[PDB]
């Protein structure tokens, strides 16, 4: 009886266990791009999905793109800065959401270049004709089998600009969505922090 | 395909440079190429990721993280018989000459050693100690005379090695019938750290006998 | 496991970095190798009378 | 010189240019622009004037800076920051030097010891240790005098030990040789340490060492130091020492 | 409470879609 | 053309040479210093 | 005698002709312009004695390369333009620095006229630095990826949406190339 | 260069481009190469 009930109510009930990092399986990324398409569907008012790339407007630039995945894709033996998970760009502004590598030695590989970066916006406005001047790319970490509730706010913030109580109005479930980052991992809590607290590299 | 690394040259990454010679040393230019490699760094001791990072906050205080600059850190290169009787051997030389630093090769049990006697107070202090090849030591004098009057290894020959149990700390804290915290002997323990006779008794421990010092 | 774990990750990095080293001396080669061309060049200038 | 430090913490002045004639806030004192001037001339930001709000207060705080005696550049902003931080104003000192810094007058450690003579003063090993995460995190290598300032910060703090291990902890790895200061401070310190039983006989042979293999010779901060510390043994020999 | 009372309160499979969804006509073939 | 400059104290200019020290020790470490 | 004199004028005449074409909108009267000077002063590698103001010309020379850079359409056998003046230069001898080399390949506006210059400065034997060998492969390189971005934008008005193709193209960027940025450590030992 | 030409004929779907065409008939008229009846048909090619 309390399954049935928690399959009736809960739609997204995977996205909140596979969040919470249960899924040893496969990780959170799948049900992640599948929240982020979520928020994308309502936030925008009309949308066409595919495989890979999931548009809104063709005036308001609401563009989800899951690149790669990041864990499989990354080699040990190899040197290469650029390598994210999903790449997000609402009206003016770019993000590249990347999967923190449960490896110390491939995080710093994973993080993008700031020339990468500038290269990824020139793209950017070259095709999708947005002027240089308003065009700026902020750089995003994530944990590596879990979110947080800081974290998930935080992508909420940035990439949908959206508050915490329209984040709250939007998903009933994250108002009380308590998670915390393991203590015993302080290279990616000083990294994500890094991360985080940098500027806009706007050009 | 996958081709396994067999030596530890091969398994730490070398790029063998020079022609033919697998035993180059490397560090320098290594040291120089990771640097023109690039100024948030300064010239403080780096460690490579940050749980690394001491505990003790006024040593936090002096190490900085550096993500692979941490490496190859070191001014001073290293200069048969094991490293522990050749560290004995350059600092009963030194002492004798009347000097103010040894340059002695930096191995974990001679460093563990050189710390040790740091704390005993047989040593005025060190210069370049974060350094994995050499490390230099500052000695100390009192009114012309040096602090430190033997030093010897366990091995007094440079092959045999010994194992020290619990009863033989025992035996060297009360050696001759005394209590003996004057003469220090140093044990590296089952878990690759370095004690003296006094904390390895006050834990019941042993370990593999290092030297003796005075 | 952890500690096995941790060397294992050590020793991928350190070939990565070896990587970016090696493609760093390509270039120190290259400008070298440019050196000898003059000069190589001009040796066999005079070879022509 | 207080005021106009005051004035930059409650109003940060403004770098657009033509700014400092329609404000009274920094009113005037009697095509390559100034960031590419100061980029390819070396010639910080504030030594060009483009009639503007912070080239306004630059030039204000040069005149106060004359007037009192010294001369505007890092060596007298360094002695600036350190009278403002030795009479407790931390706020303005700060503001003064983050308004040289982004100004062009770069955040030399010495700045950065004038800056820490607040938080010494007051004994905030957490301000000072701050400072100098805040040098090591901008690119600034610590120095002898940093070192210094975070001892007498400890000092003053009453945790005495912390000293003598700042001294060995930066001969061993931040590799700068002790300074005549330095014995100076650690004799201090070891005058009124308990942690250990030890303190007179280390203090005693430091001081030997320090005359014999170091070469140096005692000063009157040098005796002071000990012949305070030997002043509190009643034991003969100290007191014939 | 939201979730209850938001779960209480709330084409032809023939030849010429699949062609089209596939982008192409009959006369094409 | 360019804005004026009000203070110049000459002392203060007195204070790539990284790019040459770290070429020139890596030329010694790769030919002038070996066997 | 005259020679010197002649060589001066020639400067000049080019100092002159640099301020002329600061705003060269129609390219026709540039290009044909710049053709003048050749024969008037008799640039071509056919006076190797005195005569020639090209070993005279010793900065002019660079301007007057740089002048007559700009070929996008209707050439009228304007590459021999360019050629005579390369050939000129590796004659003398002369060694093209790397800012002359970025200034030049800067005046190109496509990858195929980047491209032609290119294999016009390889038939001539002309010299240069590895410094301005890696610029001039990297302004290949940016010429490249603007093409591409000009051909997805063109795209993407028709289609509404970005491709993923797109998007693609927007992360990875243009494929295998001798200097990319995923790899930004490899060109410091060169760039100073 | 025809071979070139022909890519652009037969990718039509992947990053076909009239002005790339363009760009490949510029690699003939600037690299002073002669061009060829094989480069005739595949100029066809791409012009239908």
């Amino acid at each position: 009886e309390l399954v049935a009930h928690i399959v009736r109510n809960y739609s997204q009930i995977d996205i909140i266990y596979d969040f919470l990092g249960f899924n040893y399986s496969e990780g959170y990324r799948s049900s992640l791009r599948r929240y982020m398409e979520y928020l994308q569907c309502k936030t925008a008012e009309n949308v066409r999905a595919s495989g890979r790339l999931v548009t809104g407007d063709k005036g308001e630039h609401n563009i989800l793109f899951d690149y790669c995945v990041s864990r499989e894709s990354l080699v040990s033996g190899d040197s290469c800065q650029g390598i994210i998970d999903f790449l997000y760009i609402n009206g003016n502004d770019v993000t590249l959401i990347i999967i923190a590598s449960d490896n110390p030695w491939l995080r710093n590989r994973q993080l993008p270049h700031r020339r990468q970066m500038e290269g990824i916006a020139r793209r950017v406005c070259f095709v999708l004709g947005i002027p240089p001047s308003e065009v700026r790319i902020r750089n995003l970490l994530l944990p590596p089998t879990y979110l947080d509730k800081g974290s998930i706010v935080r992508l909420n913030d940035i990439v949908f600009r959206l508050s915490n109580e329209q984040s709250n109005l939007l998903i009933p479930w994250l108002t009380n969505y308590n998670k915390e980052l393991d203590p015993k991992d302080v290279d990616y809590t000083a990294l994500a922090k890094t991360t985080n607290e940098e500027e806009w590299l706007t050009l | 395909g996958h081709r396994l690394l067999h030596g530890k040259r091969e398994r730490e990454g070398s790029l063998f440079a020079v022609a033919n010679d697998v035993k180059r040393d490397e560090r320098l230019l290594r040291q120089q190429l990771n640097a023109l490699l690039e100024t948030p760094l300064v010239d403080l001791p780096g460690v490579e990721r940050r749980r690394d990072l001491p505990a003790d906050p006024i040593t936090r205080l002096f190490f900085q993280h550096k993500g692979d600059h941490a490496l190859y850190y070191g001014t001073y290169d290293k200069p048969l018989y094991t490293p522990i009787y050749d560290f004995c051997h350059r600092i009963r030389e030194a002492t004798e000459q009347r000097k103010r630093f040894v340059v002695v090769p930096s191995t974990i049990e001679t460093r563990g050693c050189a710390r040790v006697m740091h704390d005993h107070g047989l040593v005025a202090g060190f210069r370049d100690f974060h350094n994995d090849r050499a490390f230099a030591v500052e000695l100390k004098y009192f009114q012309g005379d040096s602090t430190i009057n033997v030093i010897e290894p366990c091995s007094y020959d440079g092959r045999t090695e010994f194992e020290w149990s619990p009863k033989m700390m025992r035996r060297l804290l009360n050696t001759h019938g005394i209590h003996n915290r004057l003469v220090v002997y140093i044990c590296r323990t089952a878990d690759n750290r370095i004690i003296d006779h006094i904390h390895a008794v006050k834990e019941n421990i042993g370990g593999r006998g290092l030297m003796m010092v005075h | 496991e952890k500690k096995r774990i941790e060397a294992r990750q050590m020793m991928d990095g350190r070939q990565a970095l070896k990587k970016k080293h090696l493609d760093l001396l390509r270039e120190f080669h290259e400008r070298q190798f440019f050196f000898w061309y003059e000069r190589a060049s001009e040796r066999l200038q005079n070879m022509n009378l | 010189l207080l005021e106009i430090g005051n004035k930059l913490l409650r109003s940060p002045p403004s770098p657009e240019p033509l700014s400092g004639k329609a404000s009274k806030l920094y009113p005037p004192v009697g095509r390559l622009r100034a960031e590419e001037l100061s980029a390819k001339y070396n010639v910080p930001m504030a030594y060009i004037d483009d009639s503007s709000e912070a080239s306004n207060a630059s030039k204000s705080l040069a005149l106060v800076m004359e007037d009192v005696g010294l001369e505007f550049t890092e060596d007298g902003l360094t002695v600036v920051i350190s009278a403002l931080s030795r009479q407790g104003y931390g706020t303005i000192g700060r503001a003064i030097f983050d308004f040289a810094s982004t100004m062009g007058l770069g955040p030399s450690a010495e700045m950065y010891k004038a800056l820490m003579k607040y938080a010494s003063r007051r004994g905030d090993v957490n301000e000072s240790m701050a400072l100098i995460e805040e040098m090591k995190g901008n690119g600034i290598t610590p120095r002898i005098g940093n070192w210094h300032e975070l001892m007498y910060t400890f000092y003053k703090a009453k945790d005495y030990p912390a000293v003598s291990q700042i001294v060995d902890n930066m001969k061993m790895y931040a590799n700068i040789e002790p300074n005549e200061v330095t014995f100076v401070l650690q004799l201090k310190a070891l005058a009124k340490d308990n942690s250990q039983l030890n303190s007179l006989p280390e203090a005693i042979q430091l001081f030997d060492q320090m005359e014999n293999v170091y070469g140096f010779i005692a000063s009157r901060p040098h005796y002071d130091a000990m012949m305070f510390h030997l002043s509190q043994s009643p034991r003969p020999e100290m007191r014939l020492r | 409470r939201r979730l209850e009372e938001a779960q209480t309160s709330p084409r032809r499979r023939t030849l010429e879609d699949v062609l089209k969804r596939l982008g192409k006509t009959t006369r094409d073939l | 053309e360019h804005p004026a400059i009000w203070l110049w104290y000459p002392w203060r200019m007195n204070p790539h040479m990284p790019q040459r020290r770290a070429l020139k020790n890596v030329h010694g470490a790769v030919f002038n210093d070996l066997t | 005698y005259a020679a010197m004199e002649l060589a001066a004028e020639a400067r000049r005449e080019i100092h002159e002709l640099w301020l002329s074409a600061e705003t060269a909108l129609e390219r026709e009267k540039r290009v044909q312009q710049v053709a003048a000077l050749i024969e008037k002063y008799k640039l071509d590698p056919s006076t190797p004695r005195e005569a020639d103001v090209s070993r005279g010309l010793g900065d002019a020379f660079d301007r007057l390369l740089l002048l007559c850079l700009p070929l996008g359409k209707t050439d009228a056998k304007g590459t021999d333009n360019l050629e005579r003046l390369m050939h000129l230069a590796g004659r003398n001898g002369r060694e093209l620095s790397v800012r002359t080399i970025q200034h030049l390949f800067a005046r190109t506006d496509s990858f195929a006229e980047a491209l032609a210059v290119f294999y016009t400065m390889r038939r001539c034997h002309v010299a240069m630095n590895m410094e301005a060998y890696y610029s001039m492969l990297y302004s290949l390189q940016r010429l490249e990826e603007e093409g591409w971005g000009q051909h997805f934008r063109n795209e993407y008005e028709e289609n509404g949406a970005p491709s993923e193709q797109a998007m693609d193209f927007i992360v990875k960027g243009i494929s295998n190339a001798l200097l990319p940025e995923n790899k930004p450590w490899l060109g410091r030992v060169m760039f100073q | 260069i025809n071979s070139l030409l022909l890519a652009n004929s037969n990718a039509i779907s992947s990053n076909g481009s009239l002005s790339m065409t363009e760009e490949l008939v510029g690699f003939f008229t600037l690299l002073k190469i002669r061009p060829n009846a094989d480069t005739e048909i595949c100029v066809n090619l791409c012009r239908d």
